């Protein structure tokens, strides 16, 4: 009716805003959208620290490159941001913290090239040693 | 012996408390049997000397 499209998408968070128009709808990991810790499961009793939009807002990493030799790519989380703005400030200084993400990968081409990624989060992705 | 809380020195959110003190009432920290002794015995052959 008005033309909205699973496939046009626009993400606004803290003074960052995403759009896409060609997008496959997104994802919420497990149904969960991420929250902040309820009283009756929380554990540390003196008052959090929550940076609300100083830290939850997007955050571009460095861009690499893919071509026909590339066999894949892997980051960690917190670990990936850990030096990004008041969000690694508050990561630091801080004995304990909890967060979610909103992950955004981008990879745009022509309508005469092919290929495709698998872009998979993992809860403790364990990786194996060199020995 | 003064009998402060975190929200006595500190700011503090609140918090649903689940922690019991169940297993160290006077009953759960003896509720085990310990070795007091070990008493030696035998049986010996009739012809012994002890």
């Amino acid at each position: 009716a008005c033309g909205y499209s699973d496939r046009v998408l626009q993400l606004t968070l803290g003074n960052s805003t995403i759009t896409t128009q060609e997008a496959a709808n997104s994802v919420v990991a497990y149904g969960r959208w991420p929250e902040y810790l309820r009283d009756s499961e929380a554990n540390p009793v003196d008052q959090p620290t929550e940076p609300d939009v100083a830290a939850c807002r997007f955050y571009t990493l460095d861009t690499v490159s893919w071509t026909k030799e590339s066999r894949g790519w892997w980051w960690k989380l917190p670990d990936a941001l850990r030096d990004m703005g008041l969000f690694g400030q508050n990561m630091y200084y801080h004995y304990l913290g909890r967060s979610g993400y909103t992950v955004h990968v981008q990879c745009n081409a022509s309508k005469f090239h092919q290929g495709a990624l698998g872009v998979f989060a993992v809860p403790e992705m364990c990786l194996a040693g060199d020995s | 012996t003064n009998p402060l809380v975190p929200s006595d020195t500190v700011q503090t959110r609140h918090v649903v408390q689940h922690r019991s003190r169940s297993e160290s009432s006077i009953e759960s920290f003896f509720a085990r049997g310990a070795c007091v002794t070990i008493m030696t015995v035998d049986n010996p052959a009739s012809t012994t000397n002890k």
